[PDB]
DNA sequence: GGCCGCTCAATTGGTCGTAGACAGCTCTAGCACCGCTTAAACGCACGTACGCGCTGTCCCCCGCGTTTTAACCGCCAAGGGGATTACTCCCTAGTCTCCAGGCACGTGTCAGATATATACATCCTGTGCATGTAC
DNA sequence: GTACATGCACAGGATGTATATATCTGACACGTGCCTGGAGACTAGGGAGTAATCCCCTTGGCGGTTAAAACGCGGGGGACAGCGCGTACGTGCGTTTAAGCGGTGCTAGAGCTGTCTACGACCAATTGAGCGGCC
């Protein structure tokens, strides 16, 4: 009982695991969340937190700047075929596009 | 009153220049005119509809948003 | 009826002065 | 100042006092060519 | 010359990162567009703005889609038809 | 008072473990809360429906490693069920 | 190796419902490709929920579920 | 006929002040989450009852290998319809202002349609049989 | 002109249900305060227009060869019985999460403090064009 912890913290994770659990709880997902699926879930949200995460912060140092912002986030969404099928056909607030061209345009 | 003319022929111009085209025929204003309207229109009615079960005045980000869930067009980043 | 407006106004009408000298008092030190 | 010229404009000031006030020493300024367009009719300089 | 304008124009608009269609303009059409929904709503100021990157977001696709057929037709020079085709392949309309 | 209940905290504090030298702007962190959000959402989604085609009454970690293999595509899915699996691992004990 | 199986002249009759007027050589091949990566699609999301369901057996839930996952529900088998 | 002499109108270099917008607080307060209960229903493990799906040999219209041809593919050059870009003026989009009013939310207490204990009854699913529609 | 799939009824248990009960979510009425509809004044860029002029798409004649349609050559796909590995019921046992009521942490807010870049702006140096002298 004395110094209580977060079940992210037992499970390893940043993400929070009560948070999760209250969610599904309160979602009408189930009528028993068993608590191994908001862990799970937790981590699978948190892994493709970093993913996503580290290929914006490498998009946003590719374009010089030590900040992401919503371009560097289409900038690096539009740059992945595995996340260009999970965010296929989501639209991103100030990302604008990928800068692209059919060759048959181009002069001379 | 009779507001579809709006959308300017430069925006036009420019918008189908970040969609890339390199010669635009001056055919193509008004139904491109008339597409956005009726994009519009569902967006709108879908969210209109969500106002209304909502007993709520005000449209909202998140009606806008749940109508674009809808649709299956989703847009991140003015919440939900 | 038609005065309806008036419990509306007051309360915004002292909430002006109120602020602005709040704000005209965070420059006295 | 010298930035919110249509929000100082706007009302009219009667009488000026303008300090420390060799900062309008050079008609090249932004200070100054904005500062002249004030609808006073008295102004005081205060040069130190 | 001409067309050559109109290519360096594409590179300006996808580096670019704002908004193409004018906010009043989009403003009074959404709200038009509403009036025979319902009279005397209340747009939210978010709400428009999320409706104005939904709707050139649409269009930037189109765009390309658009674009496409009339590249696989041959030309650079796009032609309503090219709409038509889209919208029907597309299982909208 | 309503209140935010965003996860912006968590997407931070993976950012500052990815890239330390690197910051969040508050449209990004809008875009990061509404992936997570979404994510969120579709999976406990496929999860309620996958429980019924069972017509079992639970949700665990075999309905969502089912559904993180339904939905994510190629090494997403293998990566996020390693994730799953590694974090239970450690919960269990 | 199966897929060679799925004929030319049924090719051409599964055109000819969809109303083309005339077909090239190289569609008979390439349409081979097209029914192959379909059915690796359909075909891993209803053996993923066989999985789950702890079955040996794809039944037509199995695939019906799939179907409907990738958003072309097929009416009249499973309910 | 040519170059440089004094003057003053000129780019080209460092501190002041602000404002955007995080970054990290810097707390702090509150409300969820964690802890350690008391408890019971869904899941497993277990066997059992059985279609149901694999795997064997028959057999015809379908698969597949070659025939001429005629209309469609696609080229080439004509040829004229029309898109871009030249340029300036005009007007309404942007911008922030500010009102005053509507109405989204806050937030309080009351109360009624819902969950549910258990007691009914009639609804409508598996199997059988009678017989007629598409082939 | 044919008879296997449809169409009507029996047998019967479960599921659709009524009466009886306690109560938390929703309704209502109150106001705060957030903020949006309206509407004003001005800025000056976006847009439309007149306009010049350049070049692409469609067009029409023509030559090539591929699919169409026909035909010949010949076998594997649709259909019946046995084999034997799975799939669907039902129970005991209890693993598992429920649902509870507090103890505590950490997550959220508004704001501060600290950027701190990054931007105009002012301030002082020092330099090139402006006009005049000389042999």
């Amino acid at each position: 009982r004395a110094k209580a912890k977060t079940r992210s913290s037992r499970a390893g994770l940043q993400f929070p695991v009560g948070r999760v659990h209250r969610l599904l709880r309160k979602g009408n997902y189930s009528e028993r969340v068993g608590a191994g699926a908001p862990v799970y879930l937790a981590a699978v949200l948190e892994y493709l937190t970093a993913e996503i995460l580290e290929l914006a912060g490498n998009a946003a140092r590719d374009n010089k700047k030590t900040r992401i912002i919503p371009r560097h986030l289409q900038l690096a969404i539009r740059n992945d075929e595995e996340l260009n099928k999970l965010l296929g056909r989501v639209t991103i607030a100030q990302g604008g596009v990928l800068p692209n061209i059919q060759a048959v345009l181009l002069p001379k | 009153r009779d507001n579809i003319q709006g959308i300017t022929k430069p925006a036009i111009r420019r918008l189908a220049r970040r969609g890339g085209v390199k010669r635009i025929s001056g055919l193509i204003y008004e139904e491109t005119r008339g597409v956005l309207k009726v994009f519009l229109e569902n967006v709108i009615r879908d969210a209109v509809t969500y106002t209304e079960h909502a007993k709520r005045k005000t449209v909202t980000a998140m009606d806008v948003v749940y109508a674009l869930k809808r649709q299956g067009r989703t847009l991140y980043g003015f919440g939900g | 009826l038609t005065e309806e407006m008036l419990l509306k106004r007051e309360e915004r009408a002292r909430k002006r002065r109120l602020q602005a000298a709040r704000r005209a008092e965070e420059h006295k030190n | 100042v010298v930035q919110d010229v249509k929000y100082f404009q706007r009302v009219k000031w009667q009488y000026m006092v303008l300090d420390e006030a060799q900062a309008l020493k050079s008609s090249s300024s932004v200070r100054w060519k904005i500062l002249l367009q004030f609808q006073c009719r008295n102004r005081l300089l205060l040069t130190g | 010359r001409p067309g050559t304008v109109a290519l360096r124009e594409i590179r300006r608009y996808q580096k670019s990162t704002e908004l193409l269609i004018r906010k009043l303009p989009f403003q009074r059409l959404v709200r038009e567009i509403a009036q025979d929904f319902k009279t005397d709503l209340r747009f939210q100021s978010s709400a428009v703005m999320a409706l104005q990157e939904a709707c050139e977001a649409y269009l930037v696709g189109l765009f390309e889609d658009t674009n496409l057929c009339a590249i696989h037709a041959k030309r650079v020079t796009i032609m309503p038809k090219d709409i038509q085709l889209a919208r029907r392949i597309r299982g909208e309309r | 008072r309503s209140r935010k209940e965003s996860y912006s905290i968590y997407v931070y504090k993976v950012l500052k473990q990815v890239h330390p030298d690197t910051g969040i702007s508050s449209k990004a962190m809008g875009i990061m809360n509404s992936f997570v959000n979404d994510i969120f959402e579709r999976i406990a989604g496929e999860a309620s429906r996958l429980a019924h085609y069972n017509k079992r009454s639970t949700i665990t970690s075999r309905e969502i490693q089912t559904a993180v293999r339904l939905l994510l595509p190629g090494e997403l899915a293998k990566h996020a069920v390693s994730e799953g699996t590694k974090a239970v691992t450690k919960y269990t004990s």
